[PDB]
């Protein structure tokens, strides 16, 4: 295309140079205008861009006729070649490229079923304002391009959230998002599907692919059916003791409902006990103030000091509540016989061990 | 699985549609993610059969038409016309 | 006219140093490299105030260039007599120190050596050193400082003035447009007022810088009055290249203009209440028949 | 003359090298003080 453009430019300039310097044959060549060839090239460039300074122009009749034909032909050729220009420009991929690592800033790779609801809830809890200052970026890897509402949602959090188009099952796309340097991979499930077993198998295969690329990465996955998570025990790289976790939606939800059946309001307490809720000061004597006093609590894990060793759990709990203003719920009892097990409020017979 | 001693020694053959999934069939593989199909351990050990090799056979049939007949008489068990 | 000295200083500073870097490539520092990197890092508050300072001083240098454009292209002045020249070289040596900090923290020497800030420093600072050495001032390529306007939007990101992404993109596009407009006007001003070197500089056309800005605006809109135009050969050649480059850049940036215009929602907004006129809200299955 | 021409050729590059050396020295000194 460039060669054709330059060639026609130069030959048109040559025609103009010849006709202007020669002069009109029927007027005894008295119409000659002293134009250099480069001035004719300049004139053609000014004309074809539709600028038209008029500093240099064609004065001969045949030169003006040639200029008219060149204008018409140039417009026709440009109109004909517009589609090839559009093709050469093309449609650039908006969500291509690769994630650029920033020193001192960890990133979390999120994959699976990426739609409005799941991303909205996860970003609402994860990027909450009351969260302590954490320098973590979120990279959503998904083959399906986002719609307008998802694009707007990503624009609202453009400084901390990036989206890339690709598949987890393709190792090249895993290399693009720097999965070998990610802190964790979070797999979201499609809670509204015709076949939950197919979604569970797809999530398990995504886990298999991720652990095949990098066996030391930490994975948190969502599982729909409870009988499928046993498949996660078949992966050799799946280490539960190192932080790999499967959250079973049906099991947890139905267990919450059953525990609320045993004692109503427990689901609300648990949901408020691990969620980041902003605190609002209420001065009017309403139920909202007493509720909001209790919303602010959270769960924490801590190693007991050596001063509590050899003491019963009720005694240690009483000392923590009365003096340390802390409510101790459970202890992780570790034994060489049966590994480690969480005991919820053990009796006075149990004694606190070391660590 | 486990028996009374483990299922890793059981000889199995797995039909595969996509070649890139073959590295998922092996646990203790040091193969890089860009390793081609014929260099992976599951393919080299014969524990995985990728159907895409049949797509190769067509080309092998074009340059020599006796190869398909030899394969058919060696593989199908002697199916006479 | 010793313009070739000022030009060749920048030419050797760029080319010969690039060549020796490639030659060395063919043939405790990590600590200082990381120190410089964290010093000039965007997240560091020192980096924020330093980039704001260098942007402001670039604006000041551009203003000084605008003031000095009225003066002849090649004149003579004294360091001790003129305070403005001392201010200009203080600005330039500050840019020199910033270039040093950027170079010592550069991960790759070649890519840092082939970027816009490095080349504008190369074509700006050795000229003022030669000017103060020989006590002769040449207008040179100081208008290239206008390229710093391209980072203007980033400054507004550090001061929290701009929050949405669309505003940042719009400000970036406008900054690029204004910067290229001003630097093209500077090139035209220099080439037209200097004259053709091979004709003993007898082709000089007395054009102010603002007239060159007006000429560039008339040209890029494809109006072409012809009241003011380029008469020198090199000026006309630059005009041809600027027309081609402007058309190419506009064609490349059309999709971003379409994105910024976007597709407006036709049935958005809210109902505006009118006093004395009740309204009925109809919802449900809204099709043609019902 | 050629001496002044040599000065106007080398004044730029020499000043750049001086700037780089000064930056390197300042960084080395501050790093040494930080390690202290
Ligand atoms: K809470």
């Amino acid at each position: 295309l460039l060669s054709i453009f330059i060639s026609t430019w130069l030959t048109a300039a040559g025609f103009i140079h010849l006709v202007e310097n020669s002069g009109d044959p029927w007027e005894n060549f008295q119409n000659n205008q002293a134009l250099t060839y480069w001035e004719c090239v300049y004139l053609l460039m000014v004309t074809m861009s539709t600028v038209g300074y008029g500093d240099v122009y064609a004065k001969t009749t045949l030169g003006r006729l040639f200029m008219v034909f060149f204008i018409l032909g140039g417009l026709a050729m440009f109109a004909s070649y517009v589609p090839e220009i559009i093709e050469l420009i093309g449609n650039r991929k908006k969500y291509g490229g690769s994630y650029s690592a920033v020193s001192g800033r960890k990133h979390i790779v999120v994959c699976g079923h990426i739609t409005l609801e799941s991303v909205s809830n996860f970003l609402k809890d994860f990027l909450h304002k009351d969260r302590d200052d954490v320098n973590v970026e979120i990279v959503f890897l998904h083959n399906i391009s986002p719609n307008l509402e998802l694009e707007a949602l990503f624009k609202r959090h453009f400084t901390q959230v990036e989206f890339y188009q690709g598949s987890v099952l393709n190792p090249h796309d895993l290399a693009r998002v720097k999965i070998e340097s990610a802190d964790a991979c979070l797999i979201l499930a499609n809670k509204y599907c015709a076949d939950p077993d197919a979604e569970d198998a797809s999530n398990i295969m995504r886990v298999i692919s991720i652990k095949n690329y990098h066996p030391k990465i930490r994975i948190i996955t969502q599982m729909l059916q409870y009988h499928n998570k046993a498949h996660l025990l078949n992966i050799p790289s799946w280490n539960w003791k190192e932080g790999d976790d499967a959250i079973c939606l049906a099991e947890l939800k139905l267990g919450f409902i059953a525990q609320s059946c045993l004692a109503q309001g427990l689901s609300t307490m648990l949901a408020n006990l691990f969620s980041m809720r902003s605190f609002i000061k209420i001065e009017e004597d309403t139920w909202q103030k007493y509720y909001l006093e209790g919303v602010s609590n959270e769960m924490y894990t801590e190693y007991l000091s050596s001063a509590f060793v050899g003491l019963s759990f009720p005694t240690v709990c009483e000392l923590c509540f009365v003096k340390l203003k802390l409510l101790m719920i459970a202890i992780e009892y570790k034994s060489a016989n049966r590994e480690s097990r969480i005991l919820i409020n053990p009796g006075n017979h149990l004694k606190i061990q070391e660590g | 699985m486990q028996f009374d001693t483990t299922g890793v020694n059981i000889p199995i053959i797995t039909e595969l549609v996509n070649d890139t999934n073959v590295q998922f069939l092996d646990q203790d593989d040091d193969d890089d993610p860009d390793t081609e199909l014929y260099l992976t351990q599951p393919f080299a050990c014969g524990t995985a059969f990728a159907v895409s090799v049949l797509d190769s056979l067509m080309s092998a049939t074009y340059f020599n038409d006796n190869i398909l007949t030899l394969i058919r008489t060696l593989v199908t068990g002697g199916a006479t016309p | 006219r010793m313009w070739w000295a000022f030009l060749a200083s920048s030419m050797v500073t760029f080319f010969g140093g690039l060549f020796i870097i490639l030659l060395w490539r063919t043939l405790w520092m990590t600590s200082v490299k990381d120190w410089a990197g964290v010093m000039i890092s965007a997240q560091t508050l020192t980096g924020r105030v330093l980039v704001v300072l260098v942007f402001a001083l670039s604006i000041g240098a551009l203003v000084i260039y605008f003031i000095d454009s009225s003066n002849p292209i090649e004149s003579c002045q004294n360091f001790y007599k003129d305070f403005t020249l001392q201010i200009d070289m203080a600005f330039n040596v500050f840019f020199l120190l910033y270039f040093g900090l950027r170079f010592i923290a550069a991960n790759d020497k070649l890519w840092f050596w082939l970027e816009v800030n490095s080349v504008v420093d190369f074509f700006t600072v050795p000229p003022v050193f030669v000017s103060v050495y020989l006590n002769r001032s040449w207008l040179g390529l100081r208008f290239l400082r206008a390229l710093r306007l391209i980072q203007f939007s980033e400054i507004l990101q550090f001061l929290n003035i701009l929050k949405t992404s669309n505003s940042i993109k719009l400000v970036n596009l406008l900054s690029i447009f204004i910067s290229t407009w001003l630097t093209a006007a500077g090139f035209i001003h220099l080439v037209e007022n200097s004259g053709d070197p091979w004709e003993n500089f007898q082709n000089n056309q007395a054009l102010t810088y603002w007239e060159c800005v007006y000429l560039l605006m008339v040209t890029m809109s494809t109006v072409g009055y012809g009241d003011v135009y380029a008469k020198t050969t090199l000026g006309r050649l630059f005009m041809v290249f600027f027309i081609l480059g402007g058309l190419a850049m506009f064609a490349s940036y059309v999709p971003e203009i379409i994105e910024l215009i976007g597709n407006r929602k036709k049935y958005g907004g809210s109902y505006s209440a009118v006093s004395g006129r009740k309204h009925i809200v109809v919802c449900g299955h809204i099709t043609l028949e019902s | 003359a050629l001496r002044d021409l040599a000065v106007v050729y080398t004044l730029g590059p020499a000043s750049f090298l001086v700037s780089l050396a000064s930056c390197l020295a300042l960084g080395s000194g501050l790093t040494a003080c930080r390690a202290r």
